[PDB]
């Protein structure tokens, strides 16, 4: 451990926050701040306007879509005291989840994911959360994600988060990421669905390939979602003040889910992995019968090539005048030969 | 310093044709190259950033590509108003510098 | 609040050996958030790097042909940024662009930038 | 209020009454008229089979005032089984299974209960479940199980439903015992689709049964609002019953993924031994094949004679190659 | 075959596949006071439970369900725990009761020479100061404590019953130690085998070995699950001195089911170097086969060349004839021959 | 048998002070009662002349090396106040790491490894720690840790381990150990690493051979970090009253370092579990070329010993009488054939 | 003390004596001249390329007061990069690369410092370094190199072997690039090994720049009383630039590693390629050679005269057969 700083880079000027991503298509800033009574939402894109909400009485919810602008990031983390190496995470996307606990915030690294039915890519999106004393600050790289039912509690008034403070505002929507992660699996039970449905009848190398790119993310799930288990384990078992004595049993309800998550997450693993090896016991019995049908044909007909060369040559001194002319009983021979071969085919029960 | 070297420095085509304007770097640029057009009297203006990223807000006929030290510039299909001048840049370096440019006309 | 904006001021006819700054006024954004370019261009010439600022850390870049001449700077309160440029000979008559350019990255140790937005350009002159 | 249920060919209720003294069997064709309507003085049991016929459930819930939430989760085949509790019912939600030794595909569809102060209702889907013992055992009055309660038929209908699932484990225990004798003894082409289908058929058992020994864990330990107090040794039974099913489950998860690989390895050595064969008449016949053209050229300045019986001298030199091939290939252990 | 199907869950009915014997000894024993005697009557033995000094009862061979019934009834005992102690088919399992405590124990046996695992199940019963015991035969992994009630060594003697339930507890946990020996003795010698010398009875011998260690996890963690019990939460009968104890002994069964996984991982493997070896034999012989052919298909091809049936050839004389076509085919055989030492091939 | 005798002191009654390892060679016992400005280091034989350090009001690292002798863990013990499980424990080698808070004391057990580049092979020394009032015992089997950077920061006051109490040594004796632990870890790396080259470039016996020890030497580390991470978690948490709350913090770091070491090691179980494939896949790849050389020559002398055949037959009526210059036609037409053979096989990339 | 590695020798001396108010550099060959310049309190460095010949690196070792272990480290070039601190100075142990792009070969370069007062020590193997830009500076008072001390000289020197990394990760990013692109279209036989090639590279690349890392960090973490604590901030800058080449490093391994696996994926297609090839060759012509055999047989009586021009019947039933076994190899979708 050692004091926190913001890391130098190489080519780069010392203030300078680099937003680490691809995502440069859109920008908006929603805000919600909630009463028990009333509750007012709107979308911005001034910065300034959202920065009054901080000293509020009722808990309130900004959500600034893109992070591709940092000047509105260093804004809103300067006005909120938020720590520029906190700022420089935020703004990094190729890290793992993880919280920092600070005097006055917590701060959370989490990562969404969407699964496209064709050609089969795993997107990575990262969303990261600032949970102040009377506020929650969430960042996103792109437009879409999937804490609309929490907008929607909130917004109808069903359930008690009308009535919670931030850190059910917080709990929400972790547990809004849980259920998009819980989809996500369900998506992968069809895509290996259809690669079962496809291998065992129409076995190629493109099969080969989509088996090892569906193994590939499953790698990148396990190795996000196990710092999950992590964090969520830091969050209840760890609680600062800013975190309620309540509440806590959500944060081990959440905790619970994500151990399930891991552990289907190491069952789909493994199907794939048998999926693969079903592939190449086909392809081995496919080259067994190409094995024996050669085997057979070379151990009939060798024999019979050879003893032809035998009885071929040319000594001029032979025992070539024989009963029944030699010749047929030559080849009486031979077709027993080859007989006996072909049953004892038949008795090791090859074709 | 770091050099490019644009080539052809004037090219001619008609509407509907494909573009394929390359510039190749002196030494090593790791990918930190950008395509600019510039219409006569206008400042110009960016199409490509990262020598394959389409920029925000131009259209998608427009295309990058990098291979080693070599960037091509790919139009799919050329229109009336995308007769100008394009120009590559690279900004490994903190001298950045810029290619010498490509015309296009009717042909 | 309004549109991202560069605009470039105080660049017109000058003798040989004398020296006119050139202001950069930006509208839309904060300069100290940003990187400020200066982008040349002669009369029937290509474009090329003349300089760079970095106001949050005030680190300065130069081009060689023009490296000692030309002094980059950026105050944070106006709003603005200043070329000042001295000893001005005859082959720097051209057009001067202003610039903004945005930070992206492609490797831990690989950084490039990319001018979203560029100004009209002052026609700095240089006859008699 | 809607169901995926594909099963709609019969309807019948089941509808009995028994007592300490006398039981009364009715199983009317139709609803009729409950002859309970919450009377809690005697040990009723009413079932009913069907689901087409939605207006039975929406008149069972007006008179039982039974939420129309859990209601319209009754209409659903694809949930995974659960738990609710409430003051005047408890909502429990179980699953059926069947294995035949020919489909070899399980056949699955839900059953749910409800519990109530001296009254049981469940739904029904299909006809030939394995409540036979169950109801001999009530008519024919052995055991404690016609003493009195509710939740002592409650656990009846649990443990019936276990042990279905012990003899479905068990039929699929001789499934797998069949197969690694096939795959350790005659591999062929469709065993490998066999071991994938009966791997598949152990995760789904595997993902249904975990629920279950979750359900039948909250059942237990957490203060049930109305059961008895006397009634807790068989929950634990039926508990550690679907523990010991989960852990069946999972072992058999693992030796049926032992079993694909044990496969893999047969096939492998079968492709070793049909090449040892090849390799072997190969190696021996091709280079006599070659000495035979050799004294058979059709050169007229031909070296060989009658030089002392040349042609038993071929025969030798090919005899002792051939053995030297064959000592060869023993002391290569190839044959 | 692990089915009661339609009984009544209060059956006292007996599922064991050993009918041969049924036997009683007990031992009682004081700080002083020790006593030793083997008597097949019931009632002989039946009036201790109101006793103040721990006894130790044994009732072995448990084929009749009379006996074992009047156990129970007699200790106030329920049906269902009577069933559940009259079953062999049963995991490891416990539970509490207002006056005693049901421990359900596993004992095991391995037979070296042919490979396979042998299942025995030991039901310890505690109540007050009585220690029962019923074993589906004779002979059981008791017998260093009985050694240690019988020569008065160490602190057994001392202690009350709860000790002597701990005492046997370890003996089983001890055979677990000594027979995962013998089971990683087996591992051993079939990954050498598997390395060294594949053979067809490898590819059984480690399914078996699987199928084995499968079977002795299902039995082990169960094992974990009831001293994990009785030690986070204490019966009132189970004295507080000798918790500690009882945490050794949950800290055996957890060091036994890590090394249970390590074999199994280890298992897990063994197929995999069975493949690469299968493979790197089908590689050589491959090579064995493309050197020969490679060397005399050519050869025999150019020996038809010059054994043909045209009218006109150089047969009369071509370099001296006859002597050519050999060494040109030695030379050719001699080529390829270097060639594959190059590629190392021989 | 080896040194792995499960088997040892089963029919023992419980508290038998029995050694079960191998490391008899060796004794040492030492003593450093460092002070806020003083230190004294009396590295002694005899036992007689360690017991009065424990009343001292300053922090002492009492080292015993050499655990074989059971006279003086059993005198240390029974002077101390310990309990003869806990002797027995730290003389059973086996033992799994794990924590116990006694009232009076905190004992902890845990491993130290030592691996052999040259060598493919592992090993296993135990530690155990008691840390009572203001005194950390020690017991270890050979000569030998890596514990030197706390001796030398006992010895010259480079840090802040004289300016604390017994706590913080039990600290840097866990950090040092983790450490070790991470060099460790690098150094399976570079073996893995060197594994993976030889795996893909030449297969032989010996690579799996040695793949299949390093999996067993990666599956016995896991099998011992994993205990490590809830043995800190325990030191950190639930803190006894022997461990003062400044130091909870840093057993909080050192617990994150222990994470860090159970993902990499995950890591390193799923390379090696791909390496035996690859292996699998390069020797088939060989096995693929020598097949491409045996069809190719196949393939060449195969037609042209049949046409030779076909030309040779004891026939009157075949046109053999030299038609159109029949013995030099027929060689043309094999050497057209063999030269169509070779453009076709070039054509599909057999060479 | 001998010299493990295999370069040339050639013993040359460069030393660079400077201060704030003017420097001065001669550039000798003899041993001597080196001596003297441990008094000044202007910094001095010194250079021997020639760290073969170990009669100079001797004349230092026991001259400067260091243990002859660091002296034998010092010629031991198969040495990681390790640090060490003395109570009078501190050993550093680098290395430098460089790329040739023609032959995609990585060659390595150890290099040590030693620090101290006042001094700074310098070996090389070969002829030609990186430090160049630091001499640059110290020659044009470019920074504030000459208003520092020694520790200065040491943290300049691993930046400009820093910023050489920088470089070579660019032309081995050019290099995955252009590989990349070979690999996931278009392969060939020689992309395997460029493949191969590349991997081993970046294992060399990653097994030299960890222990970089360490060193960095166990450098500016504890201060010595030879470094002052102005340099800290820069030594942890240069640890951050370290940190940056970890990370690309360990990204451009897991590139090359899918492209290995995407090629290493699907070789079982191939060896069925191959049977198929080499079966439906050897089995429309063993039979066909075999009747060849047959009818070229020496016996008498075998009929061999006119039967319709002779030879036209052998020959119309071998091409029977022959279309025989093509239409059979036609199913099963072989051909
Ligand atoms: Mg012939
Ligand atoms: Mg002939």
């Amino acid at each position: 451990m050692e004091e926190k700083r913001l890391s130098a880079k190489k080519g780069l000027p010392p203030g300078t926050l680099v937003y680490t991503g691809k995502y440069r298509e859109d920008f908006e800033i929603e805000v919600m701040n909630y009463s028990i009574e009333e509750f007012r939402e709107f979308k911005t894109t001034d910065v300034e306007s959202v920065l009054p909400f901080r000293d509020s009485s009722t808990p309130t919810w900004i959500n600034i879509t893109g992070i591709h602008r940092t000047d509105v990031v260093q804004r809103v983390g300067e006005f909120f005291g938020i720590h520029p190496l906190v700022l420089e995470d935020i703004l990094n996307v190729h890290q793992r989840p993880k919280v920092e606990f600070f005097e006055n915030y917590v701060f959370i690294v989490l990562k969404m994911f969407t699964y496209d039915k064709n050609l089969h890519e795993l997107e990575s999106e990262q969303v990261s959360l600032i949970l102040t004393k009377n506020c929650v600050l969430m960042f996103q790289e792109k437009i879409g994600d999937v804490f609309d039912p929490v907008r929607e509690r909130i917004r109808y008034n069903r359930g008690i988060i009308r009535k919670k403070r931030a850190d059910y505002l917080l709990y929400s929507l972790i547990d809004a990421l849980v259920d998009d992660y819980f989809v996500l699996l369900e998506k992968i039970d069809d895509e290996i669905d259809v690669l079962e449905e496809e291998v065992l009848e129409r076995p190629e190398k493109e099969t080969v390939q989509r088996t090892h790119q569906l193994k590939r993310n499953l790698v990148e799930l396990r190795k996000t979602i196990w710092p999950l288990r992590e964090v969520l384990s830091s969050l209840y078992r760890d609680v600062p003040p800013l975190i309620e004595k309540e509440t806590v049993p959500y944060f081990r309800d959440v905790y619970d889910h994500t151990i399930q998550i891991a552990d289907t997450v190491e069952t789909f693993r493994d199907i794939v992995s048998g999926l693969l090896d079903v592939y190449l016991s086909s392809v081995s019995n496919k080259t067994n019968e190409v094995m024996k049908v050669l085997t057979i044909i070379a151990t009939i007909f060798m024999p019979l090539t050879f003893i032809a060369g035998i009885y071929g040559m040319n000594f001029e001194y032979m025992p070539e005048l024989r009963w029944k002319w030699g010749y047929p009983v030559v080849l009486a021979v031979m077709g027993v030969i080859a007989v006996i071969m072909v049953v004892y085919f038949k008795k090791k029960k090859w074709l | 310093d770091i050099q490019m070297t644009q080539s052809p420095s004037s090219l001619s085509a008609s509407v509907g044709d494909r573009v394929t304007i390359t510039c190749r770097a002196s030494q090593s640029v790791s990918s930190a190259v950008a395509w600019y057009q510039q219409k006569p009297g206008k400042a110009p203006k960016l199409l490509i950033y990262s020598a394959s990223s389409l920029y925000s807000g131009v259209p998608s006929r427009f295309s990058g590509s990098r291979s080693g030290t070599d960037f091509t510039l790919t139009i799919s299909s050329l229109q009336p108003e995308d007769f100008a001048t394009y120009y590559c840049q690279q900004s490994s370096s903190s001298l950045i510098t810029f290619g010498q440019g490509t015309k296009v006309e009717i042909k | 609040i309004s549109e991202v904006q560069l605009v470039e001021s105080g660049g017109g006819l000058v003798q040989p050996g004398g020296s006119l700054r050139l202001s950069c006024a930006a509208s839309g954004f904060n300069v100290s958030y940003y990187s400020i370019h200066w982008v040349r261009q002669a009369p029937g010439k290509g474009l090329e790097w003349v300089a760079s600022i970095s106001s949050s850390s005030g680190s300065t870049s130069y081009a060689d042909s023009v490296k000692g001449r030309f002094t980059i700077s950026a105050d944070t309160s106006k709003n603005t940024a200043y070329l000042q440029m001295n000893s001005l000979r005859a082959e720097d008559t051209a057009v001067y662009y202003c610039a903004r350019s945005y930070w992206y990255y492609i490797w831990s140790y690989s950084y490039g930038n990319a001018m979203d937005y560029w100004g009209q350009g002052t026609l700095v002159t240089v006859s008699s």
